[PDB]
């Protein structure tokens, strides 16, 4: 590519009467920057009309189209597909180029678009109306499987998988997609190793998807208390060898050093996961997992000053607005003014969503006691607020009465409340106590101002 | 198709939901707001301007739900704190305070006679409390996971759940039995509302589509393409010619309840927009969210 | 079918699932390895 | 650590008033995440920069990952390590103006960190969360490299 690319840098500044020079310079920057290839096919748009009034081929419209199909022109490349679908059309005698195969594709990445355009329904149309044309076809045939899929994985989705896996199951497209099925339900952890394992013959080999699914679905077993039984220290070493061989043959691969960090701050290393995270986040740190990973070690270290931010900009994808996970994560060591009472902020926000979770409706109550006793023990402070300490208190002792009934629980039970009962009452009698003292100050500030009034008076 | 006032910094804290009347009753000109900052803010709507008329504290928890009486001025709020309080816009004072305890407090579905108040369990039951009595009447037996969304027909004659689950649970009020059991979602259902006819039901889940079902004979009218986010809030115009959807995505598009087409969308807000309803007319179309902004949109 | 040959062999398929895999840019296991061999020698 | 900030940055504008030195020009600058601006003066001469370039600028109180806090003064036969190996262009200076956003009641939101590296200027304005580390009458360097991306 580095000879062409010299080679068209030399056709490009002269001029002897060139017509196709720049559709071989924007064919090969479509892998680099996007907006070369989109300047070239501008110019090249324009330099088919001085010869002859000859209308603009298709396949140039529709590449430069699918070039603004990934940019935000979303209107724009859909203009272009349309204009590519009228031109083609009109090749009646262009039987040997195959004018049906250009619409074919055009009206892919027309539909495509549609189902990025928020209009699933014309995606659909447009897939279908392939579909009748070409059962052989592969990926609309898949893509109409993710459409049914947004709305359940138990809908068409995963019998039109499947179906394309029978029609052709030397395609990895449609077999990942198979084991990508599998993932909704981590019910099978230990089984989908299985299906993970057909398409590793040697044919198929080298695949660095499979193999990093692997090592996922390896990892998950993770996070267990039977480490000391050597069990999970022999899940560590048989996924650091699988990111160990997916380093050697591939050491750009960013997803390898990822699972290395997992496992190393497994490992008790997070001093020494930073380092491994580093060049993850600089090659590409526009990934979900990294900003979690690294809000993780941040956390930690006793940063949550660092980790906050971490946790709000994953939340800043087009996606969702509370999602549970993150605030989970949000909540670890937090004990200072504005990571409690806002904490509550967020908690709220959080269980908004779905109150069915155990889990934010104990943390809610936590945090409500840490306040609590935070007010009501060593305070000696404003007097409305030991008014509102008792109301939390008393909502936090009924969340207590009502956490206690639920049956299954956070894969751990929560039989452990009775001490956070003992604490509340304990709080509660020196709620009661505390109270005098709010009348106490109340007196003493009458008594200020009424020695104030009375120097008033005087001047 | 525009917006007419711009109300900046509306609250503290992020806005849940909106309610604002359709009748006559001094209800269409004040707009009753229900914030995370505990602030039941009585929004007079006078000389076309979003005036504040009452402040209504005492919630301890955020505000999750607000809604107008139909046939009375009168209103109540609702919150995750099991104290669901009535507040009266005639004084702005506290009628009383529905302790729905220990926890099982949702939003809340005034009906058309003002009478009844349903609140969602999270046993799966529709708990449905008197207005004057503050009570248990008698709750709706229909368990499952919990009850996310409830709305009442204008006219009084069906009553839809939205599930975690997207299971529509068609009631009746007349007789209070489970009629049809509508699964054409798999996603939480958000919010949902009767149409002014309670013939056409449109569901907000968390799949983008604006499934368009039917109540008469529980069959579905038509999927729409809603937004890429999920729908929040979704409202039909008084007159029934169109419905706006509220989603998060900073995204107000006005689908057309016929042609199942967007007449227009709004991109004012900043941040997702949580709560959006009509106006007595259909004109003007409040809207709150996260932004914290009030924004009436005007089409005329 | 013909329709299948005719498509394949003109498109051009610029991004697959392993370059999503691969940084765009040069970071060989140099320094990872290293890293990774320092840590196990400690333990 | 002595790690004062840390951040990337791109660069976005140079001179827009028009180059006034032959040697030095000004790097308006912008942030990534923390979203703050730049007024950094670098020399174009031996450090030449171009538009859309991005760099990782640390202000660090020292040079010695242990933190010595160091005197000041020029001692190239030093034999310990130093965070300057994996930069291609640090300097030093003395931060002078502290500038913010205060009122009398409520504390600053944004600060502006006014820093002269001996006669080259450096505006770090952004929040007021960040700029924590910095202390009017504090010696401070720049540690900046440019990124290949």
């Amino acid at each position: 590519r580095d000879i062409a690319k010299g080679h068209l840098k030399k056709v490009t500044e002269q001029y002897p009467d060139d017509v196709e020079a720049w559709i071989e310079l924007a064919q090969i920057l479509e892998q680099t920057d996007i907006q070369g290839a989109l300047s070239a096919y501008g110019t090249a748009t324009r330099i088919l009309q001085e010869k002859v009034q000859a209308d603009v081929p298709p396949e140039i419209l529709n590449n430069v189209g699918a070039l603004h199909f990934r940019l935000g022109n979303l209107g724009e490349a859909k203009k272009y597909f349309l204009a590519s679908l009228d031109r083609a059309k009109a090749e009646a005698e262009h039987d040997e180029h195959y004018y049906n195969a250009i619409s074919v594709t055009t009206s892919y990445n027309l539909a495509r678009l549609y189902e990025a355009m928020c209009e699933f329904h014309e995606a659909e149309k447009l897939y279908k109306n392939i579909l009748r044309e070409h059962p052989n076809y592969v990926d609309c045939y898949l893509r109409l499987g993710a459409m049914a899929r947004d709305k359940g994985n138990f809908y068409e989705a995963s019998d039109w998988f499947k179906e394309a896996l029978q029609i052709n199951q030397d395609h990895p497209d449609a077999w990942s997609l198979i084991g990508n099925l599998h993932l909704a339900k981590q019910e099978w952890g230990p089984g989908q190793k299985k299906f993970e394992r057909i398409l590793k013959q040697p044919s198929t080999q080298s695949d660095t998807y499979s193999m990093l699914a692997l090592g996922n679905v390896w990892l998950q077993t993770l996070h267990q208390p039977t480490r000391d039984r050597e069990k999970e220290k022999r899940h560590q070493d048989r996924a650091l060898a699988i990111y160990k061989q997916v380093l050697r043959n591939d050491a750009k691969n960013l997803y390898a050093a990822n699972g290395i960090g997992a496992v190393l701050a497994h490992k008790g290393y997070f001093r020494e996961a930073r380092d491994v995270f580093a060049q993850v986040r600089e090659a590409t740190a526009d990934i979900s997992d990294v900003w979690l990973n690294l809000a993780h070690i941040y956390v930690e270290q006793k940063q949550y000053i660092s980790a906050v931010q971490m946790y709000e900009n994953c939340l800043r994808k087009f996606y969702k607005h509370q999602n549970t996970e993150v605030v989970l994560y949000l909540a670890r060591a937090l004990f200072k003014c504005g990571k409690l009472q806002e904490c509550k902020q967020t908690l709220l926000k959080a269980r908004h969503v779905a109150p069915s979770d155990t889990v934010l409706m104990f943390n809610v109550a936590l945090v409500l006691q840490r306040l609590a006793t935070s007010v009501l023990k060593d305070e000696k402070s404003n007097l409305k607020e030991v008014l509102n300490a008792v109301k939390e208190l008393e909502l936090a002792h009924r969340y207590f009465s009502y956490l206690s009934k639920v049956g299954d629980k956070m894969r751990f039970d929560l039989a452990l409340a009775a001490t956070e009962a003992r604490q509340c009452s304990d709080l509660l009698s020196q709620a009661q106590y505390h109270v005098a003292r709010a009348r106490k100050q109340d007196e003493e500030e009458r008594e200020l101002r009424a020695k104030q009034e009375q120097e008033k008076e005087l001047l | 198709y525009g917006i007419l006032f711009k109300q900046e910094q509306a609250h503290d804290d992020a806005i849940w939901s909106v309610a604002w009347g359709t009748n006559k009753k001094e209800n269409s000109e004040t707009v009753v707001t229900g914030s995370l900052d505990d602030l039941v803010k009585v929004w007079k709507w006078r000389d076309e301007r979003l005036d504040l008329q009452w402040s209504l504290e005492g919630h301890q928890l955020g505000v999750v739900s607000v809604d107008i009486s139909h046939t009375l001025p009168i209103a109540a709020s609702s919150s995750l704190d099991a104290h669901i309080r009535l507040w009266d816009l005639e004084n702005g004072k506290q009628i009383k305070s529905i302790d729905a305890g220990p926890v099982d407090a949702w939003t809340l579905a005034f009906s058309p006679d003002s009478q009844y108040l349903a609140t969602g369990t999270h046993v799966g039951k529709v708990n449905i409390f008197g207005v004057e009595s503050g009570k248990k009447e008698y709750s709706l037996d229909t368990r499952g996971k919990f009850i996310l969304s409830i709305a009442y027909s204008p006219d009084g004659k069906y009553l839809a759940s939205g599930a975690i689950d997207g299971i529509i649970n068609i009631f009746d009020i007349a007789t209070g039995k489970l009629l049809h059991t509508l699964e054409g979602h798999a996603m939480p259902i958000r919010s949902l509302t009767f149409s002014p006819d309670s013939q056409l039901l449109v569901t907000a889940s968390d799949d983008g589509y604006i499934k368009i079902y039917d109540v008469q004979h529980a069959n579905l009218a038509g999927t729409l393409s809603g937004h890429a986010s999920w729908v929040l809030n979704v409202a039909f115009c008084p007159d029934d010619t169109h419905f706006v959807s509220s989603s998060s995505d900073k995204s107000v598009k006005v689908w057309d309840v016929g042609t199942r087409t967007c007449v227009h969308t709004f991109f004012d807000h900043q941040d997702q927009v949580w709560g959006v309803k009509y106006n007595g007319n259909g004109s003007k179309i409040v809207s709150v969210g996260d932004d914290q902004e009030i924004h009436i949109y005007d089409c005329p | 079918v013909d329709v299948t040959r005719d498509i394949v062999s003109r498109e051009r398929v610029w991004r697959t699932r392993t370059t999503i895999l691969q940084s765009t840019g040069k970071n060989f296991s140099k320094n990872i390895f290293a890293i990774l061999q320092s840590v196990k020698a400690r333990e | 650590a002595g790690i004062l900030f840390e951040d990337i940055f791109d660069v976005k504008d140079i001179d827009p008033e028009g180059k006034k030195f032959d040697r030095v020009s000004r790097l308006h600058c912008e942030s990534e995440s923390f979203k703050m601006d730049l007024i950094l003066d670098v020399n174009i001469q031996i450090y030449p920069v171009d538009l859309g370039d991005k760099f990782r600028l640390v202000i660090a109180s020292t040079l010695y990952e242990d933190g010595t806090l160091d005197d000041g003064e020029y001692n190239p036969t030093d034999d310990r390590p130093s965070r300057a190996d994996q930069f291609e262009y640090v300097m030093y200076g003395k931060v002078y103006r502290i500038e913010g956003d205060e009122t009398s009641t409520e504390a600053a939101t944004r600060l502006s960190a006014y820093v002269s590296y001996g006669g080259l200027l450096m505006r770090l304005q952004g929040d007021a969360n960040n700029l924590h580390g910095f202390e009017v009458d504090s010696r401070v360097y720049l540690l900046m490299k440019k990124l290949a991306f």
